[PDB]
RNA sequence: GGCCUGCU
RNA sequence: AGUAGAAACAAGGCC
């Protein structure tokens, strides 16, 4: 039968045809009589609608031929030969610009002068039934319907026949046409009924070819196929397997529980080697402040100059000298650095106008100190094979040393007031609700209590390095840049002050990956000789720069002034995260918070003035040599904002691993305080595991001393 | 006197303080070169846990497979990967006749599900491998490569724009002669079958990143995008089954863990009378994922889909089939130094097969010793066990059978316990007569685990009586007490746009304030911190400063041109209005009535340059990887502003041979922004349907053109102009 | 479609001839003995012929026809019909 | 006009045509997503590392004619290299601040309108009423609730069809709507955003948002309400309760 | 010396 | 040298 649309048909109704055809997935060799329905009713449609053109009045103007001109607009304008996601479109659109009413099905046409749709379907039975039975199957329609059927007759409601007459002889002698061409070829004994509706499918996904043998072999270890597994596990039923194997499996295979008592938990190990040396960004507990006492606020000012202008305030330079060398770099080219540093800041202050950032010159001296064309050259494989030295990067475990007592010290005094406010917090909106005011009045207790703390002061000096060095790397990668090291406070007598401990030079930054590494050399003033501790200084080297007088009663002291210098380094994820260090106040606070609202909630009635300024109570926050000392709540605030501080700044795996593993161990000793039987299935285990983070972090060694502490002073 | 904040537990109960021991606010460690050497550890590790199973060669892949199934019985202590096929079928049947129905039903809506799923699904991924490079790339571009590969060698079922029919292509590139692939540096290059077997069955090895809480780094996978189908069907299936097991808690979320935690040690305690003690297990798995062998997975789901249509259980089984023969790449390689020439070089992984070891310290050269024969083709077979948590569901699913497995009625005993599970952690609720009672039943369900592949992490676990426990950093102690050390690292600027730091940050800070029990004065100074980093980072001061940057000029003159200053936006250097009772309101709103009409009119103007809107989905969703946690979507609140440009690209694809990648990106482009002014639904609902972008776009063309003059600026002249460019085009598509 | 041609036979040249074509576009082609296909007319007329020739066509009858006045030696040949018929043999 | 113009533009060039050609509308959103630019591990660490470049940020062409080159004392505000893979070009910040002070002005009236739900928190907040903060105890239970409090009784489904019809009315498809409540929506977010010209797809965005249903799971005590739970942060706490009643009571 | 890139 | 820690940075590539 597909012969005759080989042979009649344009190309275009046949392709169009054949996509309609695949627009709803049935195949065209089952049945084929529906294609010739369907595109015969296609070709009615455009033999309709074509051939028919209209100008600005009604009354359409038929041309067999369309002219060259500006007047090609069409009669009726195809609704079907589309997909139903355009003729639905289609559809949609005609109903938004001509206010019509929207049809439920498909129509096929439509026309200007009677301004709606035309449902044309010529069907093998006769019309009179045929059209009715279309006019029930769509609701309430307006849209004029029309159709024609082999006998050449044709029907309407409203006696309505839109068009011309010679183009519906047209359509009949088609019509005939299409009849008795089809009495040369002789279909009729299925034409009248060959579609009867038919809408089914079944979904086939078939395992076969190699996906299959994989399957075959993705079996226990005694299946051959997965027909037969599969048949296997339909066929099994629980008959009591687990009970036969636990029965016959080895009772070796235990969870016996150790009982955890007070005498079970043993001090942890820490480990043996030399001291453990500074591994800080700058100087926390021994820094030097020289001041200006402006009335600038933190961000407000120009770096250079105010730190030339702190300089200025000192008297009493000497010509540097080695005190305390690297042990492993070359001192003199720190000397030389110095020495740069100051006649460049000299430079600048002869000039007209300060500059914001100042580039320095890329001498030796800091070619060595800041590492610069040390980096191997990459080269490809084929060419160093039989170099012997060639090897991989070094990757073993660091190097183990021992908890020294600086690190102690350090902690204490961090967690010490200050004669200063190194917080000026920014402005919120004005407090409304009641429940604002009570938070409003604990966080100005909170400020009250940190602002003066050293903690505070070691995170603005952080947050601000941190965003300099950054802002500097990202800005000038290639050359070597000058920031003096600032902070700004306020006195107790209100008047605001700016301080200068030193100035940091920033390297080559060319930062790809995160952990990418720029170098700088940190120089920092200090009164604290280091021919006291020096194993906290391995990795610096000291000068004498100075001498400092501050007013005493005993003459006037006239101590030495030094000069800490050093090469560091840094990466783009450190100094992101030490920029980002004030998050350690909220820890703390929070911290104390949840501890007076837990306490609140016993007693009906907001407890934070009473905790401040009464005093009454003391929580366990230190132990002397007489026994555990008990501080007030500020005390509390300050030593968990200077453990946070040092988390942040002393970070390290090392750290996280102790932390978590060591934190296990905590809530077993709090369970086995809380008399809730704890036990343990491998405890040795679990101190393996807290005892590998230890290897050569100060805060972490340090942390670990004082679990031991806290294990000596519980367990009672 | 020595301060240490650690004797502050001995009047604080230790989770009343738990957020003290959280050193959330440094940098966390980070891997900084090759992950190759943890990829051989974990294949050498998960293979030799199962030492004792069968050996044997795959004739497709020509891979060595190591099958422990149903292998001899653990006489120790030690990891075991030697699951027994009736015991897992057992414990799954347990687990349907205790709850009848599961099972026909779960697979009753997964059957729903894929056959009325579409392609596009697969590209709402992150990265995946792409194997028509070698390389990780984003989903969607991967996807759309291996389809442009599909369709050049012949197998275009695909077009039917159907997951299934994806899924039944690739089934069908397995029996393929020779596939053809393309590479630049374009060269058209030749796959055989066993090559593109492999490149199908492989995995891309990584480090992972930002882990926080072990000393030692960690290796991740990521697979391809032949089997990310039917990994989404068996994903379907069982978040389908979970969802009616109450023991699980995989696929809920923090707050419904914690409460469905309350729940049953509620339930459990509460139920024992004076007679019955009970203790609390928490419980971590050693080695989860190395343990769990993907041919125990297919088990269990042959039984899930027990009398059900063959094509289904074939769809949902084609999954662990592939995952039982899955590789896995090494990784980028080694890099060598040589200080005495003062060089450095980088080896790619797949020279280890050949390379010599005389260039590798002890430890690597063993591990590439003891690895090495599993080497085919650049990549090691890793048969044994799952690699990194594909199989979550699934793991949880069988973790709540061994949990529903004690519930009395099968242990045949006083004893008995419950609890709740999420894979690699677990908390479990035993309560028996006596400590005897106690222990049997704790042993017997340590027993029964070691029967399923599954090992408890002696080191990591300990049991106390109920009323303490640790579940996934949620610590109970007569009820679960806020932490707030997790979230910290959510407190800064998110890294979006301006507008969406500024959101994000206060809504952060308001359901910190919900759920984690942030105080109020700590939510205030929060604000305050979050605000001048946020100055600090976007160069946005007050404006009546005197802080120079590069962008305090501007802002300086806006602010001394607007007159009612309260209203100008933190971004464009006004005065915070935020409090406690302002945290759930976007900025542009609350000083909506405080800006001047042409400073209003200026900011949310809508031909504004910067805003720029893709689809539906990435309108106000923001992607924030959490600490400790996978990655994880916000809705933030936030008002189309000239602030929500998004940031520059990364750019550096110029210097690589993948350059024309750029051009074919611009050119997709343009063309879709065409077909979007041209159907403009194409963002908000994905177009649907098998025809061609042009024939849509010329007929709606002509469409629009003529219904816009029956009403509208269009004009004859115009109209008769369209319908023949309208032709011109067409003819122009002919040729 | 099938097609039969009618009308041809010996004619005196400047004679007139009738040929219809018994059987949608119709035309005239002719075919000399020495030669391939040759364009008469169509419903156009090549220049050989035009003037002399008018093609006509009833759709009622299903009949296309091709009347040819004034006919010249250069003439003769087979007249096929198409749509091809067998052609009908004229011979000036 | 134009919108075939530049069809016929791209369909000049060889491998536009093909694209054009060979790709289905099926395929629309593959190609769509087809980029070779990674999601952001950390964004925030290349966010504070980004903007200490200059231009930063990237922009449509049109700012090279709307925003000169550079400002009064020569900043440039944006430059004409080109993204990646985009035709939008790079900028610096300061264009956006300049487009706050100089920019093209226009009528933001009906942004109130549009976004519905952000206002309407804004208003029911300035007419709330604080009480006395009592501090005690409280006890509080994980529950389900609906944080939308302006959701109209839809699902995102049930709505998304009611969205479209009011945004892309033509797009709609077979489906026209039954239910009479979605009669009601349709006809009012019609003649409401007859003319809104902002985006189609925020518009939508928006629509979604405060018609469509969403639930969440949350630690409540009290309240229960959907007034009450979006002011949750504000009126419960560990230990303290805050008296409260939006503006709409 | 000149120019390109900074998660590809 | 320095940062850092089971492998890397201490610029890369292209002419």
């Amino acid at each position: 039968m597909e012969d005759f649309v080989r042979q009649c048909f344009n190309p275009m109704i046949v392709e169009l045809a054949e996509k309609a055809m695949k627009e709803y997935g049935e195949d065209l060799k089952i049945e084929t009589n529906k294609f010739a329905a369907i595109c015969t009713h296609l070709e009615v449609c455009f033999m309709y609608s074509d051939f028919h053109f209209i100008n600005e009045r009604g009354e359409s103007i038929i041309v067999e031929s369309g002219d060259p001109n500006a007047l090609l607009k069409h009669r009726f304008e195809i609704i079907e030969g589309r997909d139903r996601t355009m003729a639905w479109t289609v559809v949609n659109s005609i109903c938004n610009t001509t206010g019509a009413e929207k049809p439920k099905f498909l129509p096929d046409l439509y026309d200007y002068k009677e301004n709606r749709f035309i449902e044309i379907g010529v069907t093998r039975r006769e019309v009179h039934i045929y059209y009715l039975e279309k006019a029930n199957k769509i609701k309430s329609e307006k849209t004029h319907i029309h159709i024609f059927s082999f006998t050449g007759e044709e029907m309407a409601t409203k006696a309505d026949y839109t068009l011309d007459e010679e183009s519906r002889a047209r359509i009949k002698t088609r019509l005939f046409t299409i009849r008795q061409e089809m009495a040369s070829r002789g279909l009729w004994d299925s034409f009248r009924q060959s579609e009867r509706g038919e809408e089914t499918i079944e979904e086939r996904f078939e395992i076969t070819g190699t996906m299959r043998r994989l399957a075959d072999q993705s079996l226990p270890p005694n299946f051959s196929s997965l027909e037969n597994f599969r048949a296997y596990v339909d066929g099994f039923e629980p008959n009591g397997y687990i009970e036969g194997k636990l029965s016959q499996m080895s009772k070796e295979v235990n969870a016996r529980i150790e009982p955890f008592l007070k005498t079970t938990p043993r001090p942890l190990r820490l480990p043996d080697g030399p001291p453990c040396s500074q591994r800080s960004k700058f100087l926390l507990m021994d820094a030097l402040k020289l001041s200006i006492e402006d009335p600038s606020h933190e961000g407000e000012g120009i770096p250079l100059y105010d730190a030339i202008k702190c300089m200025r305030t000192f008297f009493g330079w000497k010509e540097p000298n080695v005190v305390k060398p690297h042990e492993k770099g070359i001192n003199p080219n720190y000397l030389l650095a110095w020495k740069q540093v100051l006649a460049e800041l000299q430079d600048i202050e002869n000039e007209e106008k300060i500059p914001k950032t100042k580039n320095m010159k890329k001498t030796s001296q800091l070619k060595w100190a800041l590492g610069e064309n040390m980096a191997p050259e990459k080269v490809d494989f084929d060419d160093c094979k039989d170099v012997s030295d060639l090897k991989q990067y070094d990757s073993d475990e660091p190097e183990l040393r021992s908890l020294a007592s600086w690190i102690q010290s350090e902690f204490n005094k961090a967690c010490e007031l200050t004669d200063s406010s190194w917080i000026e917090l920014d402005e919120i909106g004005e407090d409304v609700a009641p429940i604002e005011h009570i938070a409003s009045m604990r966080r100005n207790y909170f400020t009250a209590e940190v602002s003066h703390c050293r903690a505070t002061e070691y995170i603005m000096k952080g947050v601000y390095i941190n965003t300099a060095l950054l802002n500097a790397s990202c800005a000038a990668m290639d050359d070597f840049q000058l920031i003096p090291m600032i902070s700004k406070c306020r006195t107790k007598e209100g008047r605001r002050k700016t301080n200068l401990y030193g100035f940091i030079i920033k390297g080559r930054s060319h930062l790809r990956n995160d952990t990418d590494v720029v170098n700088f050399v940190s120089m920092e003033f200090s009164l604290t000789d280091p021919r006291l501790e020096p194993h906290k200084w391995e990795k610096y080297c000291v000068l004498e720069i100075g001498d400092m007088l501050l007013r005493s009663a005993i003459g006037q002291v006239s101590r030495p002034m030094f000069l800490y210098v050093r090469t560091n380094g840094t990466s783009k994820i450190k100094m992101k995260w030490g920029m980002e260090m004030r998050r350690c106040l909220l820890q703390s606070l929070q911290q104390i918070e949840s501890m007076i609202e837990a306490e609140s909630s016993v007693k009906e009635k907001d407890m934070t003035k009473e905790f401040f300024e009464n005093k009454s109570e003391t929580w366990p926050i230190g132990e002397s040599p007489k026994g555990v000392e008990e501080g007030s709540i500020g005390k509390v605030c300050r030593t968990l904002l200077a453990k946070s501080v040092f988390n942040s700044l002393y970070a390290s795996p090392q750290l996280e691993g102790f932390s978590a593993e060591s934190r296990k161990l905590l809530l077993i000793v709090q369970a086995l305080r809380d008399n809730l039987e704890p036990g343990t299935f491998d405890l040795g285990g679990l101190y393996e595991a807290i005892e590998e983070c230890l290897i050569n972090d100060p805060w972490v060694l340090l942390n670990a001393s004082w679990f031991n502490s806290f294990l000596t002073h519980a367990l009672r | 006197m020595d301060v240490n904040p650690t004797l502050l537990f001995l009047k604080v109960p230790a989770q009343n303080a738990i957020s003290t021991t959280f050193p959330y606010t440094g940098d966390p460690p980070y891997s900084h070169g090759t992950g190759t050497g943890y990829t051989m550890d974990t294949v050498n590790r998960t293979h030799q846990y199962s030492e004792k199973g069968r050996w044997t060669t795959n004739t497709e892949t020509g891979a060595p497979q190591l099958n422990p199934i149903d292998g001899p019985l653990p006489e120790d202590n030690e990891p075991s990967g030697y699951a027994q096929t009736d015991c897992v079928l057992e414990a799954m049947a347990f687990l349907e006749e205790s709850h009848p129905g599961i099972f026909e039903n779960s697979c009753l809506e997964t059957m729903e599900v894929v056959q009325q799923t579409r392609v596009d699904k697969l590209t709402q991924g992150r990265q995946t491998y792409d194997w028509t490079l070698n390389r990780n790339q984003p989903a969607a571009t991967a996807l759309a490569n291996t389809i442009e590969v599909f369709r050049s060698n012949g197998l275009t079922a695909n077009e039917s724009g159907r997951l299934i029919d994806f899924l039944k292509d690739v089934m069908e590139s397995m029996d393929k002669e020779e596939m053809e692939i393309t590479t630049h540096f374009k060269k058209k290059q030749r796959l055989n079958k066993r090559s593109y077997l492999i490149r199908a069955l492989t995995l891309n090895t990584m480090t992972k990143d930002a882990e926080r809480g072990k000393l030692k780094r960690r290796a991740i996978a990521t697979p391809g995008m032949q089997i990310r189908g039917f990994v989404y069907f068996v994903e379907t299936l069982a978040r389908s089954i979970c969802e009616k097991l109450e023991q699980s808690g995989l696929p809920v979320g923090g707050n419904e863990k914690k409460a469905k935690l309350a729940n049953v040690v509620r339930k459990m305690m509460t139920n024992s009378q004076d007679t019955e003690l009970s203790f609390t297990i928490t419980g971590d798995n050693t080695k989860w994922n190395e343990n769990q062998n993907p041919r125990m997975f297919l088990a269990m789901i042959t039984y899930i889909t027990r009398n059900q249509p063959e094509w289904f259980r074939n769809v949902l089984s084609i999954a662990p089939i592939m995952f039982s023969n899955k590789m896995a790449r090494l990784g980028k390689g080694y890099m060598f130094e040589s200080k005495s020439m003062k060089l450095r070089t980088q080896i790619p992984a797949e020279m280890l097969a050949s390379i010599d070891l005389k260039y590798f310290n002890d430890s690597t050269r063993k591990k590439i010793e003891k690895i090495r024969p599993l080497l085919i083709d650049g990549t090691a077979s890793l048969s044994p066990g799952m690699m990194m948590g594909m199989f979550n569901m699934l793991s949880t699913v069988l973790g709540v059978s061994i949990l529903n497995l004690g519930q009395k009625r099968y242990t045949k005993t006083t004893y008995w316990w419950d609890g709740l599970q999420s894979s690699d952690d677990f908390a479990l609720i035993v309560n028996a007569p006596n400590h005897e009672g106690i222990q049997a039943g704790v042993d017997r369900f340590y027993r029964t685990c070691k029967l399923l592949g599954i090992n408890m992490s002696k080191k990591k676990s300990y049991i106390n009586r109920t009323g303490t426990f640790e579940f996934t950093s949620f610590f109970y102690r007569y009820g679960f007490v806020a932490n707030f050390s997790m979230e910290l690292p959510s407190f800064g600027v998110s890294g979006i746009n301006e507008s969406a730091d500024m959101s994000i940050g206060v809504t952060v800070i308001k359901n910190n304030m919900i759920n984690n029990d942030l105080g109020p004065a700590t939510a205030q100074m929060a604000l305050q911190l979050f605000i001048k980093d946020y100055r600090y980072t976007y160069r946005c001061h007050r404006g009546d400063t005197q802080i120079q940057t590069r962008r305090s000029f501007e802002i300086k003159k806006l602010w001394e041109q607007t007159r009612s200053k309260a209203g100008l936006l933190v971004s464009d250097g006004g005065p915070n209005l935020y409090n406690i009772r302002n945290l759930h309101i976007p900025e542009v709103c609350l000083k909506w009535e405080l800006m001047d009409e042409d400073y209003q009119g200026r900011l949310c103007n809508p031909l504004n340059p910067f805003v720029s809107h893709k689809e539906i989905e990435s309108v106000n969703n923001a992607v924030m990887m959490p600490a400790h946690g996978p990655a994880k979507n916000m809705e933030y609140d936030a008002v189309a502003t000239t602030h929500s440009w998004i940031p520059k690209r990364n750019r550096s694809i110029l210097n690589t041979s993948q350059r024309g990648i750029l051009e074919d990106e611009q050119m997709y482009q343009k063309c879709c922004n065409l077909f979007e002014k041209f159907f403009p639904s194409s963002s908000y609902r994905r177009p649907v349907g098998i025809s061609s972008m042009v024939e849509a776009m010329v007929s709606r063309a002509r469409i629009d053109a003529r219904i816009d003059f029956e009403s509208g600026r269009i004009k004859k002249e115009e109209f008769a102009e369209i319908m023949k460019i309208c032709s011109t085009i067409e003819e122009l598509r002919r040729q | 479609v099938q097609l039969q041609e009618s009308g041809g036979g010996l004619v005196q040249a400047g004679g007139s001839l009738r040929l219809s074509c018994a059987a949608y576009v119709m035309g005239w082609f002719r075919q000399a003995p020495g030669k391939e296909r040759e364009f008469v007319a169509a419903i156009d007329y090549a220049d050989s012929v035009k003037g002399r020739f008018t093609i006509s066509r009833d759709n009622a009858k299903n009949t296309v026809y091709l009347e040819m006045s004034s006919l010249k030696p250069e003439d003769t040949a087979v007249y096929v019909c198409a749509a091809r018929g067998q052609g009908t043999q004229v011979t000036v | 006009m134009e919108r075939i113009k530049e069809l016929r533009d791209l369909m000049s060039q060889s491998r536009t045509r093909e694209i054009l050609t060979k790709t289905t509308v099926d395929h629309m959103a593959i190609i769509k997503k087809y980029t070779s630019g990674r999601q952001e591990k950390n964004p925030a660490l290349r966010m504070k590392w980004m903007m200490a470049m200059k231009y930063p940020i990237t922009a449509d062409k049109r700012i090279m004619e709307m925003i000169p080159e550079r400002n009064e004392q020569g900043q440039t505000l944006w430059s004409k290299t080109n993204d990646a893979g985009s035709d939008r070009v790079m900028v610096s910040p300061l264009a956006v601040t300049w487009w706050n002070r100089n920019g093209p002005t226009t009528s933001a009236v009906h942004y109130p309108k549009i976004y519905k739900t952000y206002f309407e928190k804004v208003e029911r907040l300035k007419h709330g009423t604080f009480g006395p903060v009592h501090f005690r105890n409280q006890v509080k239970i994980r529950r389900r609730v609906d944080i939308n409090p302006g959701h109209a009784d839809l699902s995102a489904k049930e709505a998304q069809d009611v969205i479209m019809e009011v945004v892309f009315p033509n797009e709609v498809g077979a489906r026209i709507l039954t239910s009479e409540s979605q009669l009601t929506i349709t006809k009012e977010k019609k003649e409401e955003l007859q003319d809104c010209k902002i985006s189609p797809l925020m518009v939508a965005y928006m629509l979604e948002r405060e018609l469509v249903r969403k639930t969440r799971f949350l630690p409540v005590a009290g309240g229960t309400s959907s007034v009450y739970i979006e002011v949750l942060h504000l009126t419960q706490g560990t230990c303290w309760e805050q008296m409260y009643t939006p503006g709409g009571e």
